RNA sequence: GGCCGGGCACUCUAACGGGACUGCCCGCGAAAGCGGGAGGAAGGAGGGGACGACGUCUGGUCAGCAUGGCCCUUACGGCCUGGGCGACACACGUGCUACAAUGCCCACUACAAAGCGAUGCCACCCGGCAACGGGGAGCUAAUCGCAAAAAGGUGGGCCCAGUUCGGAUUGGGGUCUGCAACCCGACCCCAUGAAGCCGGAAUCGCUAGUAAUCGCGGAUCAGCCAUGCCGCGGUGAAUA
């Protein structure tokens, strides 16, 4: 894919910013989920819109994957 | 000096278009070597005739970038003269090099 | 949406990507002909209607 | 003197010696260089005698590759049989005086190939 | 029903192109989106005098609008005023050299797109549209001509059942490419809805 | 065949560029 | 070798029958043993099979091995599961082709049902 | 073909021994349009002749082109009949048109591996009886006299 | 490898012209026209195009657009951001690649045609296994680039094995575009190498430079899911 910049996001690291600053607790909201597995979040707080709601689910060590729509699905079954 | 390049869309005023600079050859001194028509190449389309529900054959269609150009050995200011008169072309776009 | 879309051609304080042909004659965002900015069934008229210079009914 | 085939353009131009043909700076066998197809050209020579009091200095450019070959059929014995009345007497008797208006047809129609169709059911 | 159009199959033979000059690819489009700009807005303003043509030149940094009448007067106006302007709303848009130009048609009723223009009004005037058919083709082949051919689309009223109406003297053939054969277009707003005309003036075959 | 990509008549259909279709 | 007898064939080749040996790997690591790629592959001597019988299998990952860490990659795919991790949970497409027509060969073959 | 009869294309003739059962031959061996590929073979094939029979790879090329010439044929045209095969002769024209395809898928039904050996191979076979091609035509030749009673209405 | 001071036979170009008209031949009877000679690059519209009567299906299309009517007018209009059109137990039409040894691969080696290029084509060296990148060329292009066509041709290796066949699938890297390729891009390298030994009932295409077959161009395009599409050429059948 990529190999010049992060290619990670910009407007909501801004939240992120204060992952290490402030006290840390959870919830926040995403829209645009282009961002890339944010490199410094343990037990963290997935929290990514997909037309419908904003999924939560554990964000952990290992649980650095892919991007952030990864773990956010947009679909129906069988 | 003398390598013109006479463009255009229009054909049957490029043969006419031509042959009449040609002839500020035979007037201002240069045995001109006529109208040279470097070859054409076509830009040609090809579209579907309805607007909907159509696909098989279309009509295609050409626009023939038509083409010539102009030579001598001879370049006196008396062709500057010439070519400052007798320009005839609707719209038939022409630039020089030397 | 269909003319308040126009507008959203013409304008593009948005990036290089979002940007396209819609058309003049009307306003086809498909099958556009690059250098009369147009469509295929516009472009067919102006042509047989001849206020296009050089088109005309081909062969080979 | 010349000849065409599709649109395989052939300039043949003819000398007497012996057993000298090259073409675009190749001997006619290192051209073709294994065609057997193509050893054909050089046959109205045979068709009257005309074995090896002729050699070949032919420039060929375009068009095909093997019907490339066939290009100096009429390149050859028409620029060739210029000279001689009495030399006719073979080429439209023995049918070598042609061109072949045999080419690759339009694509057209919305075909997929001119004539193939596609498919049905 | 098909008849591909009578004029693209003429259009480089027997019938010159309506708009000349030459441009070069990387800029066409812009002088075709201004190109028609023109014959959008004066077929706009010049309906009154009722414009057959609009051929437009040019070959540099300027315009050809030879615009066609076959009744010029509301065209140029008295001593020049209209006109006047004409040529000034025009380098409004085109900021170029707006040369202008005049005719009159020698015969309207030989100008196929006034004659549709003409009987697409009488269709708006609620009028005999059969009649209008057998006398507007009655005026063109009078005035000197080989066929003529008017069709109307195929309304009236109601609201329901839409036919067509055929009618034409002489001949107007069309696989005959030596043709010359003006054609016309022309609607019709009525309260029921659009009407067409085809327009077919045989001139003669050269 | 003209499907494997990792072949002159791989890259040739495809007409792609790659380690075994560098140019010429 | 890895784990298996290749025998009346091709150096070049027969390196190949290995998961984790290509066409590739097998003349770059020739090279690299500098054996002849062309003499079969029974030609070479005991003393010196054992290069490729240290070679290869030490220069990396291979069958077994090798083979296990493929499906590392997968368990580590329902970490939360991406979308891609899902797709062998359902066994679909994991580049997403259109599962639609075809995707056959990642999910058995038609299993029919009844229609309109 | 109902307008008039269609023209018999007359072949160009053969680029070696120039006769034209020869370019025929070589003609229906041309998978696509690589014929080089086809002509090759055939010749490769006329080498293997000389090898196993010192015999002209020509005269191998006729008697086997005439034994596998069927003498007639079942043309089974559907005229009231629910099977109907009046059978009757065969042209001079076909009896060569058929004899050369059988030889060359005759050759390809052959389990040896390469395309000439294989087409003179049983090209040799063809020439005093025996051969895919003869058989594939005996079949074919004994279907008439068997359906013989269907004679009275022939055509 | 006109690389040339010089030249317009040729080549191709690209304009305006000639040329076929059924032509003198006992076999058509007043006829028309059908034969089988001659010359011709050429014969019975010469290949083929564009062209498609009155009408027909109240066919298609109000989603290109036009347009009467009807209905919505802090919403049936407007913008944004994310999603979707890409879903998958399954059924079809069109296709692409094949199951191979007339074949498949690594070499070198020929031989086209139409077209396209100022956010181009990018010649040529550097880098890199390569995609590509750093650079930097001639470029308004018959005069430089796309470009190298592939079958072909040689010459070498595979020896009827699901294989040097087949390229699916999944793992891993890693490029260009692009604000961003999770959903969903194309490409590249490594490794995985599935179904598939020629396809039931059935069913399509073609008159010859056709069918088959081989690449190439172009449109649209930031890039691209093109195997599609219109083009163009290479070799080139069978049969009536
Ligand atoms: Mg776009
Ligand atoms: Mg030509
Ligand atoms: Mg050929
Ligand atoms: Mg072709
Ligand atoms: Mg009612
Ligand atoms: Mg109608
Ligand atoms: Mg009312
Ligand atoms: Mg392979
Ligand atoms: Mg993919
Ligand atoms: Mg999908
Ligand atoms: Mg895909
Ligand atoms: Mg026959
Ligand atoms: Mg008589
Ligand atoms: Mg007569
Ligand atoms: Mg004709
Ligand atoms: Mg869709
Ligand atoms: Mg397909
Ligand atoms: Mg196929
Ligand atoms: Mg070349
Ligand atoms: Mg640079
Ligand atoms: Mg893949
Ligand atoms: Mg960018
Ligand atoms: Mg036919
Ligand atoms: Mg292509
Ligand atoms: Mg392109
Ligand atoms: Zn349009």
């Amino acid at each position: 894919s990529l190999k010049k910049g992060v290619f990670v996001d910009d407007h909501l690291l801004e939240k992120v910013l204060e992952l290490n600053a402030k006290g840390e607790k959870r919830l926040i909201k995403t829209w645009s989920r282009r961002s890339t597995i944010v490199p410094e979040m343990v037990g963290h707080t997935i929290a990514v819109y997909n037309g419908k709601q904003h999924v939560p689910v554990y964000i952990t060590e290992n649980m650095v994957g892919h991007k952030l729509g990864e773990f956010a699905p947009t679909r129906t079954y069988r | 000096k003398i390598r013109i390049k006479l463009r255009g869309f229009d054909h049957k005023t490029l043969d006419a278009s031509a042959q009449k600079i040609v002839e500020a050859a035979r007037r201002s001194g240069a045995q001109v070597s006529g109208p040279i028509p470097l070859p054409t190449r076509v830009r040609r389309f090809t579209v579907i005739r309805g607007p909907f529900k159509h696909k098989d054959s279309r009509e295609h269609f050409e626009l023939r970038t038509h083409n010539r150009l102009v030579d001598i050995i001879n370049p006196n200011r008396k062709t500057i003269e010439q070519l400052m008169t007798l320009d005839l072309p609707t719209g038939v776009e022409i630039e020089i090099k030397t | 949406a269909r003319k308040a879309l126009i507008e959203k051609a013409k304008r593009t304080p948005k990036f290089k990507v979002r940007a396209y042909t819609r058309c003049v004659r009307c306003g086809r965002a498909r099958s556009v002909y690059r250098f009369f900015g147009l469509c295929r069934i516009c472009l067919r008229e102006l042509a047989h209607k001849g206020q296009l210079p050089g088109v005309r009914k081909a062969s080979w | 003197g010349t000849g065409r085939r599709k649109e395989a353009v052939a300039r043949v131009f003819l000398r007497p010696g012996n057993g000298k043909v090259t073409v675009n700076g190749q001997d006619f066998n290192e051209y073709f260089q294994g065609l057997v197809r193509a050893v054909a050209a050089l046959e109205p020579l045979r068709a009257v005698d005309a074995l090896g009091h002729f050699d070949a200095y032919i420039t060929v450019r375009g068009g095909g590759k093997s019907g490339q070959i066939d290009a100096i059929k009429l390149g050859i014995a028409r620029a060739l049989v210029q000279y001689n009345p009495d030399y006719r007497a073979k080429l439209k008797p023995l049918g070598f005086l042609t061109r072949d208006a045999r080419v690759v047809e339009r694509k057209k129609y919305g075909k997929h190939k001119a004539r193939r169709a596609p498919q049905y059911s | 029903g098909n008849k591909i159009h009578p004029i693209g199959f003429r259009l480089g033979i027997t019938r010159d192109w309506e708009s000349r000059w030459y441009a070069g690819k990387k800029q066409y489009r812009h002088l075709l989106l201004e190109d028609q700009r023109i014959r959008g807005l004066l077929e706009k303003e010049l309906y009154s005098a009722g414009l057959a043509r609009v051929d437009i030149e040019r070959a540099a940094d300027n315009v050809a609008v030879t615009v066609h009448v076959a009744k010029p007067g509301v065209v140029i106006g008295r001593g020049g005023e209209r006109i006047r302007v004409l040529r000034e709303e025009l380098a409004k848009l085109t900021g170029k050299n707006v040369a202008l130009n005049v005719q009159e048609v020698q015969n309207p009723n030989l100008s196929a797109p006034l004659v549709a223009q003409r009987v697409a009004e009488q269709i708006e005037r609620r009028f005999a549209v059969r009649r209008a058919i057998k006398q507007a083709v009655q005026r063109v082949m009078e005035s000197g001509a080989k066929g003529a051919k008017v069709i109307v689309s195929g309304r009236i009223g109601g609201a329901e059942q839409a036919r067509t109406e055929w009618a034409a003297q002489g001949r107007v053939p069309l696989h005959t490419l030596r043709a010359n054969i003006d054609y016309g277009f022309a609607l019709a707003r009525t309260t029921y809805g659009v009407l067409g005309v085809k327009a077919y003036i045989f001139l003669g075959e050269v | 065949g003209k499907g494997d990509r990792r072949t002159r008549r791989g890259k040739i259909w495809r007409g792609t560029y790659g380690k075994y279709r560098p140019r010429k | 070798a890895g784990v298996e007898i290749p025998r009346n064939k091709r150096v070049d080749v027969a390196l190949t029958y290995i998961y984790g040996i290509g066409k590739a790997r097998a003349k770059e690591a020739l090279e690299k043993t500098g054996i002849n790629p062309a003499t079969r592959v029974k030609d070479l001597t005991e003393a010196e099979v054992v290069r490729l019988r240290e070679y290869v299998e030490n220069t990396w990952k291979l069958e077994g091995e090798l083979r296990a860490e493929v499906a590392a990659n997968i368990k580590r795919l329902m970490d939360i599961g991406c979308y891609r991790g899902l797709r062998h949970r359902r066994g679909l497409p994991v580049r997403g082709q259109r599962t639609r027509t075809n995707a056959r060969t990642r999910k058995g073959p038609r299993k029919t049902v009844a229609g309109k | 073909a109902r307008r008039r009869r269609a023209e018999v294309r007359q072949l160009q003739p053969d680029l070696v021994y120039g006769d034209v059962l020869v370019t025929a031959f070589i003609n229906k061996i041309m998978r696509d349009g690589k014929k080089n590929l086809a002509a090759r073979i055939f010749y490769d094939a006329c080498k293997i002749i000389q090898e196993k029979t010192g015999q002209e790879p020509l005269k191998v090329f006729k008697q086997a082109v005439e034994n596998v010439k069927p003498r007639m044929e079942v043309r089974s045209r559907r005229v009231g009949g629910a099977n109907y095969q009046v059978p009757m002769e065969v042209s001079p024209r076909r009896q060569q048109s058929l004899a050369l395809r059988w030889l060359v898928q005759a050759a390809n039904q052959r389990p040896e591996r390469r395309a000439a050996v294989r087409i003179a191979h049983e090209l040799m076979d063809a020439a005093e009886g025996k051969g895919g091609a003869v058989k594939k035509k005996e079949d074919v030749e004994r279907m008439a006299e068997a359906n013989r009673a269907y004679a009275h209405y022939r055509w």
